[PDB]
């Protein structure tokens, strides 16, 4: 799922870009003719204003983690068997370590 | 006989052959937008070829 934010994402910065270059080429062709001050067309505008909200949308879903507030939900599945041993402390005498000695 | 002169004046050049390209193509009287969608493409198309 998100590799097809992504995509649409760059898709809509393409279409973004290109609605740049066509409304640099009508103020290119603009600056030819004397007066004539009219504005660009509508068209590329509204293709502009969808790029604009289509990568305006997966750009709010690429990153969406949204914790829990409450931290006793993450200690909540979390049982006491793991959390009595710890990385500290470790004796190494055990029955299992004479019963793998020889394989 | 380019000593003696009376009365000057100044004059542009006519166009450009790309410029004037642009002009014509840009220049539409009565369309919808796929018209104008598809003359936006021919275009580009003409740029990417150059």
């Amino acid at each position: 799922a998100p590799s097809l934010w992504k995509g649409l994402v760059g898709i809509g910065l393409f279409a973004l870009a290109h609605a740049a270059f066509s409304a640099a080429q009508h103020r290119s062709y603009m600056r030819l003719t004397e007066k004539e001050d009219e504005s660009l067309p509508i068209d590329i505008v509204l293709q502009t204003l969808l790029a604009f909200a289509v990568t305006c949308y997966g750009i709010v879903h690429i990153a969406g983690e949204f914790k829990d507030m409450d931290a006793t939900s993450e200690l909540k599945n979390k049982t006491f068997d793991t959390l009595r041993n710890h990385p500290s402390f470790y004796v190494f005498n055990h029955r299992g370590r004479v019963l793998f000695r020889p394989s | 006989s380019l000593a003696e002169v009376v009365c000057l004046e100044m004059v542009d050049l006519p166009l450009t052959g790309a410029q004037a390209e642009l002009e014509g193509e840009f220049g539409k009287k009565a369309d919808g937008l796929l018209g104008m969608f598809l003359k936006r493409l021919s275009s580009q198309l003409i740029l990417l070829q150059a």
